[PDB]
């Protein structure tokens, strides 16, 4: 249509020339340009090459610039200009970014056009200091019975999701995504959590891939997704989960709640590694740099809980860590494990053998945990856990088979908490004990039909009360008993 | 005074030009021209009237030309007993939104350690109520302590077990420094105290002074905030004679942070990449955190071990500053034991019979013998298994597992993940436990029964219920 | 250290030779004691192998230290001229 | 010892020897003097003969400075850049004199008070209009300014004018112009 | 480059003090004090800053003099004058010491009085 | 432009242009030489002079050589009858049989598709082969990794793979030789001769070679496979195909990369591999996808350096 | 020459480890970025381009060929250092010599395990 | 004429920093004055990194260094058979010169 760009791209197209501040490229080459000139420019500025690049000013020396290039080098020459923008590095937040897939700088990526922010937030602010924060105390529900029972995730904690590769750590975090669909088309608009995925270092298609799973399951409408997948710069690798957690603290900082994935931290660790190793740092150890913990620290510090005077809101972050060949004890994971309140180990024995998802509950860990637990749950999970340590300490010996077996999930299912506290009773009060292990999943099918198509009444009072009455509890048991002479 | 101009900006690290009156080093300086106050501390003369300062905040938006103005003197923090019950920063700021904190006198953070006259020499056993601390590793009145352990092994939660009992029972003016940690800890501690009447927000009796660097500061504020929670401290001792208790978690950050900048001071690296001046920074750091003759400290420092190595320059370097070292270990906290103390790498300066006694000594002794005699048959039982082992092997092989079961109690803050409620098991009831345990009391017993468990009675009752209800 | 895990690695292999070949005549010789030796020494086989495939595991991640450790080592010396 | 920097701060070996010439030549006002004494030295030093002997890595440090001091007594040269000569025969560093010699010279370019205006144009400048944007250029300047305009021309960039005064750059070029239309456009 | 290529040597040499047995500081930093002058001083040769801080003149290059500081460099400045004492290092021996408690310079810090010994040795 | 060389230290050269320099990843020839040397703009050093590493032996290179720019990064000739023919990183041809007289030159150096052409379905690519297509199925657009021997028949899957992608689609295939043995070479060039995927003397070749040998220099080795890539990536996007991608040795991809890092200068990583290893196997790699016009799959044979798959 | 005028030759380089020493040598007083144990970023080049030298030449350009027998040194047996592992990863094939099998008795001392000849059974006469 | 000649500026255990040689290619052989010969390897802007096939105790700075205009050639051929040559292909076996009447690169 002759109207689609003649309606404002001329008339309105800030066609206008202005006094600007510049400087020129002496030397590009290993990501880092050096810019003879732009005098005032500040520490971490923002600033535009020739190209239409963009890249930020790192390192001010008495007679050059050091830029940080957004992108590739290929596209920088010796002599090119370099304009300032006079801002520190920044991204564009907002409630715009709802849908929108973006690359590392805010751009969009997914073709449905500009991202209409109002708003635009650093990238490397400070984290909120000791007074502004508070204790978790609300339940971020992921709909996986096994981390909802045994790990759970407060709003406003940092829970790591390490693990070696293939074992099911991006589906942890997909289904964590999609299971927050159920709250934000409620009622309660304290409940609502928007979801944020930072996809470092990742294949394209397989970013692609996870946008259409999101899309699906009608969970993109409340779902950033950041890419600086495997073929982007190292700088924007590293910008990346920065750009996201600004995203994210739009929300922490307005009374809502946010979460946010890094996937994962170890790209973003090679990528920093790869940045300090090409300006001639020393590598520590495993050739990173001294600062590679501050890196992440820095990162993961700015996911928090405010208190009430400060808006209320929080920021939820899980990062994600890839080991080798099951090592805990390495740099990069030790590190993020001295940062994060708890992690989610993921093992390849217990992916090989069926058990999926492969959470060790022996080894995984939520510090704050208890403390942002809905009461049912914390009911019928507290045996749960009694029950399974008594399993793995004699490895009663079919209770811990049964409840291993119940452990189990698909993959895209994520059960609503009323649910998970509904199967996790048949389980541990002994209704399984004598039904023969092959089963139990298939028992859990078509109980957990049952409860849903037929008893929605029992469901409804386990989620407006929050806890498992003893008239609900004698309800349930009937429930259950009935079912399992009929099953 | 001077006035100078920036002239190059990297990272943490400001050079900074005068014109006139070159400031000495270790001088503050604040940066003009900002929306909150920046201060450089001087650690170079580069010549040229030129210095090399690190910056104790953010250096974004700095600008080549800045102006730069000098103090005259370091970083200066108020000392005082106003310090109490307040929450200050690197530079002696108050952040807890409770106003100014009105001291009549500020100390600089860079002193000099008490001199060798100066020194304390009595060593007095501290009781903890912990039975692994309290038998192989007893701490000391006015020692210096160290609790060394990888990523999550349990060094904060041991670290507040140690501030809850001895913190609160103790009347001495406590102070506890966060240097690298998380700040999601800072807000609790500072919560629990509130809760628990140790910090008095109205009517100010408060007895313990906070200070504050998280890791989401720069190099520069984690690498001064131990010297001002240090300062603190020393004041605490020397100007009023109290006898102080100190905690620092995390120590390690310390060290981190001035390898983080020394790269950009243009030094050539050591050996795992630290910075040159690693054991001499350490060493006017932990000499000022030392008992006097004019007052007391007992420190207690968390030390983070990167890697889990132990023999990384920075734990390394850590230990010989030590008078009791509680190492945590990763392969005995993934048993469930926890504490995760490694009984045959935790040392003690007081364990000596001529100072706990011979029965003390003694059951110390053979407990760790006993364990040690278990680790080496570890490597035969995993391949030959335990049915191939002599009569007598196989007995010691059992007490040895009765007595690392044994080791491991449930703290009053890890209820959240023990279940059980935390038990305080007094010194003598330790000894008397492990002497029987060792002399053969308990061969009939199952090992189940002495895992997290308060005294042997204790165990003796779980025993029994474990064979009534089995 | 490197020629520690080469030495004890070794150990364990010709360990786990010895005790699959005493398998092989156990197994051999019971066709009420020779059962229980076939199966101690099929235990203490297996067993063997997973103690060699966690030390190999731990002789990789240390040769990958050393070999890092001496090239930093290289690339410090060259860039002190 | 104090010492006085200039209002430009130069760089390099080149820099650090110039910026130590006008710091000795502020403290007793011959900045002028030695700046045409040291276009004397340099065009001395750029004829071929003298040149090579002094950019010889074979002749000894002893000969050629004993060719420099002879040939600086010849022209009865200050103290100061005799001085200044014989320091880069000492510390070797004579044969880079000539970006002293031009470092300096940008360095008095600010003492006077110019800065330097480069005009690109996609055709070659009329007169009129030439000295129209002169006179424009001059307005964005305090008192005691002088212009160093230079303009020459690039056919490539379709039109308008490229503007640098100083480091301040204004792109009223064409092409850029297209590129922004189109990327309006586009995006 | 050049660690006494720095401008105020240089201005001050080409615009025209007893650098044979005193020096002045360059460059301090972490203990390393960099001396322009000191043409006479010898290697491993002992010598006074102006704060009463000692060094010890490690490297002797053909241009400065790399310093080890027996202290804390926060009272040397850049510019600070650096004189020759003429000796290298050395203690106070003898049958006086025994009993005694002294530092790495023969000084005692035990604070029973000063060493009454009569002999040196480097 | 033309610059003139002022430095050669091994298989880096330093070129100095005078008018316009050529921007990073650029070809660059040299004047006068008896076959054909081609240098890669590496990077930029200023003075405008621009270091570049050499895809061919640099003896007898003088100071003051002219060095001609080419405008793009590297052209080979693309098109459907480079099938049946071998052809160097240059694109020039090996065979001995002759110029590949094609239609249209590709650069090598390509960018990965957008995130828009990508295709957001999984999809099997039916190989015919009953153990593939069964317990391990390939998937359009995907890597896949041969972790065979010599012993084994290798050779013959490979040509396997060939005919059976060339006849139940309609996918013609490339085979990348990076860092390869010229007796290997020769021997699979005549074992495909033989089994009718290459054909000499028709134009029914289903399979285009080309080979960056062990005994070029680490600049061809690294780019060896970004030309394969690129010829792979032409019939992909302008045909439609589902085209086979092989890689003879995925890890010697990556140690070319690393001596040719460290030939630059730069500081090595974990093991002694470029700082750059992960973003060099990125951008290769991406390119490697099922775009909305066709998809290239790949089959990377895999060497594991000491058997330790953490290396 | 040989292998180019119709004849077969023999080369045998003993030993490549020496070779492989002197050229780091060389290259690090040269100034050149060293890399694993110091050697330069080539040093598989070097030997390369050495033993690719070595080849059958069909009967069209006089049926030659040139046969190289590399010698490498390792050290207590390690074939996974880096001058080894460049030399292996060239070559068609090796003939492992043990001292464990050397004072067995077994002499030559061809650990036969661990030897590998690619194109050797095609060479092999019928016979054998 | 230095262009096919050059001066030794450095020396230092095998390698010479050789001033000049301008028309000098990349791994040719230049000739010391004292007889030793060399090779280019380093081609840099300001000087020549030559390796040196003798010792260093012969050459010092200032020497002079000639030209050759060949790469790096050893004699090949028959008349070796049966000679113990050296990595230049001279005779070491005292049993007089090579007959070679092919040289080859
Ligand atoms: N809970 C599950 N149940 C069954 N199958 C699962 C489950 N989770 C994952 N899978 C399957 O195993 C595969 C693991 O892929 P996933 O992305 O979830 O793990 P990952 O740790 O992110 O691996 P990567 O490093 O490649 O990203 C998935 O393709 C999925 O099909
Ligand atoms: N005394 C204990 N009893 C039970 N669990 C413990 C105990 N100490 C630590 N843990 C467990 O180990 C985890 C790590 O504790 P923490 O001290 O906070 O880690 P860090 O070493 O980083 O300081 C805790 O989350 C807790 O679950
Ligand atoms: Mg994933
Ligand atoms: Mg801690």
């Amino acid at each position: 249509e002759m109207s689609s760009i003649l309606e404002e791209r001329i008339l309105g197209a800030d066609t206008s020339v202005d006094l600007e501040e510049t400087g020129r490229v002496l030397s590009i080459g290993d990501g880092i340009a050096r810019v003879h000139g732009l005098r005032n420019v500040q520490a971490e500025e923002m600033v535009e090459f020739s190209s239409g690049l963009k890249g930020m000013s790192l390192n001010l020396e008495p007679d050059n610039v050091g830029v940080v290039v957004f992108g590739n080098d290929k596209l920088i020459k010796e002599g090119d200009i370099v304009k300032r923008t006079g801002a520190i590095v920044d991204v564009p937040v907002g409630e715009e970014l709802l849908g929108r897939v973006v690359d590392a700088l805010g751009n969009a990526i997914d073709g449905k056009g500009p991202i209409g922010s109002k708003t635009r937030r650093r990238v490397g602010l400070k984290a909120p200091g000791i007074i502004p924060r508070i204790s978790v105390r609300e339940p971020m529900q992921t709909g996986i019975k096994a981390v909802d029972s045994l790990v759970p995730i407060g709003r406003g904690q940092r829970e790591l999701i390490i693990g070696d590769r293939q074992t099911g750590k991006t589906s942890i975090a997909i289904d964590t995504i999609i299971n927050q669909k159920r709250f934000n088309d409620g009622s309660d608009e304290k409940k609502k959590l928007y979801c944020i995925y930072v996809a470092i270092g990742q294949k394209r298609s397989t970013v692609a891939q996870l946008v259409k799973r999101l899309t699906d399951a009608d969970a993109m409408k409340y779902t950033i997704v950041v890419s600086a997948t495997a073929s982007d710069a190292a700088p924007l690798q590293y910008l990346a989960p920065y750009s996201g957690c600004s995203m994210g603290e739009y929300f922490r900082d307005n009374g809502k709640h946010a979460l946010i994935i890094y996937d994962d931290l170890s790209k973003q660790a090679v990528a920093y590694r790869q940045m300090s190793l090409l300006l001639r740092r020393p590598p520590g150890r495993e050739a990173y740099p001294g600062d590679v913990f501050y890196l992440h620290s820095r990162l993961l510090e700015r996911a928090a809980k405010m208190n009430d005077a400060f808006g209320g809101g929080s920021l939820t972050a899980l990062p994600v860590i890839e080991t080798q060949a099951g090592d805990v004890s390495a740099y990069i994971p030790t590190n993020v494990i001295s940062i994060t309140d708890g992690q989610i180990f993921l093992e390849t024995e217990l992916f090989y053998k069926g058990i999926r998802p492969a959470i060790n509950v022996g080894l995984s860990v939520s510090r704050v945990g208890s403390a942002a637990q809905t009461r049912a749950m914390k009911q019928v999970a507290g045996t749960m856990k009694l029950e399974l340590a008594q399993y793995r300490e004699v490895a009663l010996l079919s209770r811990g088979v049964r409840l291993t077996e119940l452990l189990k999930q698909g993959q895209y299912s994520p059960m609503a908490i009323e649910e998970q506290v509904a199967v996790i009773y048949a389980g541990v009060r002994g209704y399984l004990d004598k039904l023969e292990p092959s089963k139990i999943t298939k028992f859990e099918n078509a109980f957990l039909s049952h409860v849903v198509s037929q008893h929605q009444a029992l469901l409804g009072t386990i989620r407006a009360d929050g806890k498992i009455s003893e008239q609900s509890d004698a309800k349930l048991k009937e429930i259950v008993t009935n079912f399992l002479a009929g099953f | 005074a001077a006035t100078g101009r920036i002239v190059a900006v990297i990272g943490a690290v400001v050079d900074v030009q005068f014109d006139e009156g070159l400031p000495p080093i270790l001088n503050a300086l604040e940066v003009q021209g900002r929306e909150t106050r920046l201060v450089l501390e001087v650690a170079q003369h580069l010549g040229e009237s030129t210095v090399r300062t690190i910056a104790m905040d953010g250096t974004e938006g700095l600008v080549r030309g800045q102006k730069v103005l000098d103090s005259g003197a370091p970083i200066k923090i108020p000392v005082g007993p106003e310090t109490l019950g307040r929450i200050m920063n690197v530079i002696g700021e108050p952040i807890d939104e409770r106003g100014p904190i009105k001291t009549k006198q500020f100390a600089p953070i860079h002193a000099e350690a008490p001199e060798f006259m100066e020194m304390s020499v009595e060593q007095e056993i501290l009781v903890t109520g912990i039975k692994v601390v309290d038998l192989l590793a007893p701490y000391a009145k006015g020692g210096k302590i160290g609790l060394f352990g990888g990523a999550g092994v349990g060094k904060t939660v041991l670290i507040m077990e140690l501030i809850n009992n001895v913190a609160k029972a103790h009347g001495g003016y406590s102070v506890f420094a966060g240097v690298g940690e998380r700040t999601r800890e800072g807000n609790d501690l500072y919560h629990e105290m509130i809760e628990s009447g140790v910090i008095n927000l109205k009517d100010a009796t408060s007895k313990v002074a906070l200070v504050y660097g998280q890791m989401n500061e720069p190099p520069g504020a984690r690498a001064r905030v131990a010297l001002t929670g240090l300062t603190v401290a020393e004041y605490f001792r020397d100007q009023e004679g109290q006898d102080v208790l100190l905690f620092i978690d995390n120590i390690f950050r310390f060290t981190q942070a001035g390898s983080e900048v020394s790269a950009l001071l243009g030094r050539i690296p050591s050996a795992v990449g630290y910075q040159p001046t690693l054991a001499t920074d350490m060493g006017t750091m932990q000499e000022r955190i030392t008992t006097t003759k004019k007052g007391s400290i007992t420190s207690v420092q968390a030390i983070y071990v990167p890697a889990d190595d132990l023999t990384d320059p920075a734990p390394a370097t850590t230990f010989a500053h030590l008078d009791a070292t509680t190492v945590l270990s990763r392969a005995i906290a993934e048993l469930g034991i926890y504490p995760a103390v490694d009984p045959l790498d935790s040392t003690s300066r007081i364990m000596d019979p001529n100072i706990v006694g011979s029965e003390h000594y003694d059951v110390a002794r053979g407990v760790q013998k006993i364990l040690q005699d278990y680790k080496s048959l570890q490597d035969i039982i995993a391949i030959l298994g335990m049915d191939e082992l002599s009569e007598e092997d196989k007995l010691t092989v059992s007490r040895a597992r009765k007595i690392q079961r044994f080791l491991s109690q449930p703290f009053q803050v890890a209820e959240v993940f023990t279940g059980h409620m935390g038990k305080l098991v007094p010194l003598k009831e330790t000894i008397k436990g492990f002497q029987q345990i060792l002399a053969g009391e308990y061969d009939h017993l199952p090992e189940q029964a002495f895992y997290m468990v308060g005294p042997i009675e204790e165990a003796v009752a779980k025993a029994d219920k474990l064979a009534e209800e089995h | 250290t490197l020629k520690d895990i080469t030495r004890r690695l070794k150990s364990i292999k010709n360990i786990q030779k010895i005790t699959k070949s005493m398998k092989m005549v156990a197994a051999a010789k019971y066709a009420s004691e020779q059962s229980a030796r076939m199966t101690a020494m099929d235990n203490a086989s297996k067993n063997a192998s997973e103690m060699i495939d966690k030390l190999t595991l731990t002789f990789n991640r240390t040769r990958q230290a050393v070999i890092t450790k001496e090239l930093i080592e290289i690339i410090s010396g060259a860039a002190a001229l | 010892a104090k010492l006085v920097r200039p209002p430009v701060q130069v760089y390099g070996i080149e820099g650090r020897y110039a910026t130590a010439l006008y710091s000795a030549a502020s403290k007793q006002n011959k900045l002028e003097q030695v700046e045409k004494e040291l276009l004397r030295v340099a065009q001395i030093l750029k004829e071929p003969k003298v040149a090579a002997s002094v950019l010889n890595p074979y002749v000894k440090r002893s000969i050629k400075v004993k060719s420099l001091n002879d040939i600086t007594a010849k022209e009865r040269f200050s103290p100061l850049t005799t001085n200044l000569i014989n320091l880069l025969a000492e510390n070797g560093r004579l044969s880079n004199t000539q970006g002293v010699v031009s470092a300096f010279s940008t360095m008095m370019s600010v003492h006077r008070g110019e800065v330097p205006c480069t005009v690109t144009s996609a055709s070659p400048l009329e007169e009129a209009t030439l000295s129209e944007l002169k006179t424009v250029l001059k307005s964005f300047l305090s008192q005691g300014q002088v212009l160093k305009l230079e303009a020459k021309t690039d056919p490539s960039i379709l039109g308008g004018m490229i503007v640098r005064i100083g480091e301040k750059y204004v792109d009223m070029s064409v092409k850029t112009k297209i590129q922004k239309l189109g990327r309006a456009m586009r995006e | 480059t050049g660690t006494a290529e720095m401008s105020s040597i240089l201005e001050e040499r080409i615009l025209g003090v007893d650098l044979e047995e005193t020096g002045r500081v360059l460059s301090i930093g972490d203990g390393i004090a960099r001396v322009h002058g000191l043409r006479n001083v010898q290697a491993e040769e002992m010598v006074e800053f102006s704060s009463g801080l000692k060094g010890m003149s490690l490297n002797l290059e053909p241009d400065n003099v790399g310093v080890v500081v027996f202290g804390n460099d926060k009272l040397i400045k850049e510019g600070d004058i650096v004189k020759r004492t003429g000796a290298i290092v050395d203690v106070p021996v003898g049958e006086e010491l025994l009993g005694r408690v002294v530092d790495a310079l023969g000084n005692a810090i035990d604070g029973k009085g000063p060493i009454g010994s009569k002999t040196r040795r480097r």
